[PDB]
């Protein structure tokens, strides 16, 4: 319920309105990424995410409530995500690297060997729901 | 403002540093690393080798930190040739890495306090540096440059007295460290040359490509062994210490528990090493018994390709990286199915931290310059190969 | 500062070539006092050295070739500029320099 | 190894 | 978080025109994509959400004399917050400038020096692109395939002329140059 | 403000030091990579030639615009740096 | 902050009671048994995998055990021996030349572990400095004189990794 | 052989790892 007196992380600072820093930059992120074209697998993961992000923010209060069923890092954390979301959106719109060209073509290699159980493997924990949600939103 | 130069020779501090630092007073305002002065082409080296014969020069690397190389190394023939260690073997790679980061840690820590003008905790430590030398002379022939971990297991095993010696060892490091603490830590004159002096931010960390205690003095919680776990390092309980201001006292708070833990890791390692072989049974890989050899002919033969040729490695690359105590060592193997490495970088931490320390010194006082360049604990074997 | 983008014609790379060339002409003043060049070389031999490395460098027509000759040749003014190479280096590199040859060289090895 | 090759596809 | 979601998400979320080889296995997640998007593509992995790679590891570079493009330049990143490590390579000859990542990591800034050093690939927009590990004055680029293993000039005191000097390699004993290669293989 | 009388003589003196440039046709009107069938990397070697006969400096958008010693020699008599 | 507390810390302050303390640790280390060795008359503990100089060995019987594998040759990574055979006048392999270069061996052992018939072997010697550095070129006769001067030290350490190797 | 380095029976016994406190002084 007080005010969040340390980040932990040196450089980042506690911000004292996180629900009115994010839900502005979400509203943002939403009125800006309309620019991009509406098949495009960008802008439907950015769509998404950002629209539960934004129903979160926006129905519960409290920076810890919304730190608990986002469960994805700080509220500290989520400020310095949407605002380089916001960078990206830009510097897409002005590349415009949208345009599929005729004569693409990728070799999707699948290699198969398994690799020792001893050797050093990046083993992470479970995603929260959206980022599986914002992937069969894709995929669909 | 002028253009000045420290060169120091002597190996009061490195030995091969050279710094072009532009002082506006006493304030530096760009301190240039010219590094190059210990790049003995061994990257090309590896090339020229084989397998087994490019093991060596990662010895040579890390010089401070000689199995953390050598583990990295036998990791990353390991992943690009399927093959499983031993329970007991990797027991003794994990007991012999963490007696390597207190190796490090202890040498580190007291070249620091003496740039500082400390001179008492550098002897002491080099006392207990040599006891822990003594171990890895009973295991290999070579007190610093042991080529113990191999990539199909261990060299050799372990001596009869080792772990009963080892064990002594750690019944009296605790308070080995509580002396060393007690000289420094407490001391106002050791707080006043190290508070608030090369603070960096976690973002800056990230973006320069700060790893190990660099990285977790800024409030970053990254440790490889937990992340990205290795041997039995999953298997074993040990605390994470994370500092908070990013300054050069938190550095040296963060390099003493590191150690502490690395305490408690080698006791459990003691306590839970298990019985068996030390090397992978897959003799077309790993060298046969002196006994076999001399009896049986397939173990001959297996010895003499071994010996010349040795194993070769399917065509693949990967990239490999393990918790080195100065940060994350990485070594990207790439192969073409020869019996000799087609390429090998070697990723050291201290190029990334010298790399730095432009940002770390800017706006700080000469005598401040040398606390920064001894908190990072760079060695120049890696930094230019 | 940064490195120049690619060139993409001959012309551009004539008026990097040119750029260049100024460049290293403007750097002579600085050489005769770094190095205790005064009364060794007159400032106009060595003038005439980069001249002579450029057009024997001259019948290249690849534009990505003439930039890479042109940064190899700002690096090495830039190393010149400053200490880092020694004296009689410059002086062995930028100063200006009977049978029959194939008997000479049969009279000196086998391998020609 | 399974080395398919995409395409534009229309 | 893992080789199994993020070849996914990559696949879907990325502009198709970027990356031109995709290989998904144990060894690592890697991307192969053209020397002219290198940037776009390495700027949209460091600020997208779901990819936030904020560590870039190393620059390294690999020579095949017998391909057009002989140089391979590999780019191994990571991604603190979700545990993982993407490998973004590129292939450059030797007259071609490859454009450079400094402005997003800091951090390149010595590696592209030490890959222009020892394999001489230019990078665009450097802010100081010059060799920083060969001595002073080195001609040609160790790490390629074709440079001699132990170089063209050696080093030695010269009395009368009262400075260390470099003269033309000439051993005591040559390199022996051992073939174990089986036929069997 | 100088006198075309020393501004002639100082450009009619440095011309004939390329070992190809004619005596005979050098002359207060006489182009340099034209009418003696020089190189461009002379016709840019005569401007570094005019600033190292003296201090002052030529804007490299300066260098290629006229390659004649006429206005060459009225430039020069235009500088008043020189004297 | 609180009175006592702002009291005690400035009496701290001023009274220099965290250098006190160490002083008083240095001076319990000054009363206290020391730890150096008297070099030339007592010598550091050593292991019986010691990789020292190095020694040719021969069978009790007289005869040289090397047989020209060049088994060891092939495995050094520094490259630092040469070794020249041919079929001695009894048609037995044997090796005519066998030097190391003691300035390239970089004391690794990988040599002393190729050896198939245990001819080469690291001798727990290591004070062989010279003052020449073509006495660092040992070749085959320096190589026997080692092997014959350590032969029991050589002989009992290999006895003792006979368990192991 | 089947005589091997490692704990005796009934592990090792137990050892500090953390800093014990020192309050020497009468302040
Ligand atoms: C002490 C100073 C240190 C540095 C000194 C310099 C060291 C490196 C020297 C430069 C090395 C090079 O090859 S860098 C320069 C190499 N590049 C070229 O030669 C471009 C091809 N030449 C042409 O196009 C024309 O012949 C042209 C000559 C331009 C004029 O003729 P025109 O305009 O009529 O056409
Ligand atoms: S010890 Fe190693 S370097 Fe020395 S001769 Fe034997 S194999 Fe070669
Ligand atoms: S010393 Fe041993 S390995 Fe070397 S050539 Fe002689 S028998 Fe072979």
């Amino acid at each position: 319920a007080k005010v969040k007196q340390t980040t932990g992380i040196v450089g980042l600072d506690v911000v004292p309105n996180a629900r009115a820093v994010l839900i502005d930059l979400y509203s943002k992120t939403l009125k800006e990424i309309q620019a991009v074209p509406e098949d495009e697998g960008y802008r439907k993961a950015v769509e998404s995410f950002t629209r539960q992000r934004l129903n979160v923010c926006k129905e519960e209060e409290d920076w810890e409530m919304i730190e608990k069923r986002l469960g994805c890092g700080q509220v500290e954390e989520l400020i310095e995500e949407a605002r380089d979301e916001l960078t990206l959106i830009g510097k897409m719109i002005e590349w415009d690297p949208w345009g599929v060209p005729d004569d693409y073509e990728c070799e999707v290699i699948e290699n198969d060997a398994p690799i020792p159980k001893h050797v050093p493997q990046h083993r992470p924990g479970p995603l929260p729901e959206q980022f599986y949600k914002t992937l069969e939103g894709l995929i669909a | 403002n002028f253009t000045l130069n420290f060169g120091p020779q002597h190996p009061a501090a490195h030995g091969v540093l050279r710094l072009v630092l532009e002082m506006n007073g006493e304030v530096v305002e760009r301190a240039e690393p010219h590094i190059g002065l210990l790049h003995r082409g061994t990257e090309k080296l590896i090339e020229y080798k084989t397998y087994l014969q490019a093991l060596p020069y990662f010895d040579r690397l890390d010089y401070v930190s000689m199995m953390a190389q050598e583990h990295a190394y036998s990791l990353a023939v390991e992943k690009l040739l399927n093959c499983e260690v031993p329970l007991r073997a990797q027991y003794i790679r994990v007991l012999f890495c963490e007696i390597t980061r207190i190796l490090n840690h202890l040498l580190a820590l007291t070249t620091h306090a003496m740039d500082v003008g400390a001179l008492t905790p550098f002897l002491w430590a080099f006392e207990e540096r040599e006891k822990l030398l003594e171990f890895y002379e009973r295991v290999s022939g070579a007190r610093m440059h042991a080529s113990f971990i191999r990539p199909g297991g261990v060299a050799q095993d372990l001596p009869l007295g080792l772990c009963r010696d080892i064990d002594s060892f750690t019944q009296q490091f605790a308070s080995r460290i509580d002396e060393l603490e007690e000289m420094l830590t407490g001391n106002r004159i050791w707080k006043q040359r190290l508070v608030d002096i090369g603070t960096v931010t976690a973002q800056q960390a990230k973006d320069w490509g700060f790893s190990g205690v660099m990285l977790r003095g800024s409030g970053v919680c990254w440790d490889l062994r937990r992340a990205a776990p290795y041997d039995v390092y999953d298997q074993l309980d040990f605390d994470v210490p994370v500092g908070t201001r990013g300054d050069c006292y938190d550095r040296y708070c963060i390099r003493i528990e590191e150690m502490r833990q690395s305490l408690r890791i080698i006791v459990q390692c003691l306590n839970q090493m298990p019985s068996g072989m030390i090397k992978a049974d897959d003799r077309k890989l790993c060298p046969p018994s002196r006994c076999r050899m001399k009896l049986s002919m397939e173990s001959l033969i297996h010895h003499f390709e071994l010996y010349t040729e040795g194993f070769s490695v399917p065509a693949s690359s990967t990239y490999t990286a393990v918790e080195a105590p100065k940060g994350e060592f990485g070594v990207f193997l790439v192969s073409n199915g020869s019996n000799r490495p087609y390429r090998c970088k070697i990723r050291a931490p201290g190029f990334a931290h010298s790399q730095g320390l432009d940002f770390m010194s800017k706006h700080h006082m000469l005598a401040d310059v040398v606390t920064i360049i001894g908190t990072q604990d760079i060695v120049f074997g890696e930094v230019d190969r | 500062i940064g490195v120049p983008p690619n060139s993409a014609n001959l012309t551009e790379a004539r008026r990097r070539v040119f750029d260049f060339f100024r460049a290293a002409c403007r750097s002579i003043p600085t050489i005769m006092d770094i190095y205790n060049l005064q009364d060794v070389v007159a400032p106009s031999q060595l003038r005439y050295a980069i001249s002579a490395q450029i057009r024997n460098n001259a019948h290249i027509t690849d534009p990505k070739v003439i930039d890479l000759l042109i940064f190899k040749g700002m690096e090495e003014l830039t190393d010149i500029v400053d200490h880092a190479k020694q004296r009689h280096h410059i002086i062995g590199q930028y100063v200006v320099g009977g049978k029959t040859d194939f008997l000479k060289n049969f009279y000196t090895s086998n391998y020609f | 190894i399974r080395r398919y090759v995409l395409t534009k596809d229309n | 978080m893992d080789n199994q979601f993020i070849f996914k998400y990559s696949w879907e979320t990325l502009p198709k025109k970027w990356v031109k080889k995709m290989e998904r296995s144990e060894h690592g997640n890697r991307f192969d994509t053209n020397t002219d998007y290198l940037f776009q593509l390495l700027c949209f992995l460091k600020l997208h959400t779901y990819t936030r790679v904020q560590v870039l590891i190393d620059i390294c570079g690999v020579d095949y004399p017998s391909r057009k493009r002989r140089f391979e330049v590999v780019y191994n990143l990571l991604s603190t917050r979700y545990n993982s490590r993407i490998r973004v390579q590129t292939s450059a000859d030797e007259v071609t400038r490859i454009s450079s990542v400094v402005s997003l990591f800091p951090s390149a800034g010595w590696w592209e020096r030490e890959v222009w050093d020892m394999f001489g690939v230019s990078f665009i927009n450097h802010p100081d692109l010059r060799r920083i590990l060969t001595d002073y004055g080195f001609e040609g680029h160790p790490l390629r395939k074709d440079f001699p293993l132990s170089g063209y000039v050696q080093v030695r005191y010269d009395d009368p002329e009262k400075r260390v000097v470099s003269e033309p390699i000439e051993m005591t004993q040559e390199f022996r140059y051992f073939d174990f290669a089986s036929p069997w293989e | 403000f100088l006198d075309k009388s020393e501004v002639t003589d100082r450009v009619l003196s440095v011309v004939k030091n390329f070992q190809k440039v004619d005596p005979s046709k050098v002359t207060p009107k006489a182009n340099f990579q034209n009418d003696l069938g020089l190189d461009s990397l002379d016709s840019v070697e005569v401007v570094m030639a005019l600033e190292e006969e003296f201090g002052f400096e030529i804007p490299d958008n300066e260098a290629d615009k006229i390659q004649s010693i006429d206005l060459a020699v009225d430039f020069i008599a235009s500088h008043p740096q020189a004297k | 902050k609180d009175w006592n507390t702002v009291f005690e810390r400035s009496i701290n302050t001023l009274f220099l009671t965290e250098m006190v303390r160490g002083l008083s640790l240095t001076l319990k280390y000054f009363f206290d048994p020391k730890v150096t060795i008297n070099y030339p008359f007592e010598k550091g503990p050593l292991s019986p995998r010691f990789r020292g100089e190095h020694a040719l060995r021969r069978y009790p019987t007289g005869e040289e055990r090397c047989i020209a594998c060049k088994l060891c040759e092939a495995v050094c990574p520094a490259q630092a021996i040469t070794i020249e055979a041919e079929e001695r006048e009894d048609g037995s392999r044997r090796t005519t030349r066998y030097d190391i270069d003691m300035t390239k061996c970089i004391y690794c052992g990988f040599c002393q572990e190729a050896c198939p018939v245990d001819a080469i072997v690291e001798g727990p010697n290591f004070e062989f400095a010279t003052e020449t550095h073509e006495e660092l070129l040992y070749d085959k006769e320096k190589l026997l004189e080692n092997g014959d001067r350590w032969e029991t030290e050589i002989a009992e350490n290999l006895r003792s990794e006979s368990l192991y190797r | 052989p089947l005589l091997q380095d490692g704990p005796p029976p009934g592990g090792f016994a137990p050892v500090r790892y953390a800093r014990r406190i020192s309050n020497t002084g009468p302040s």
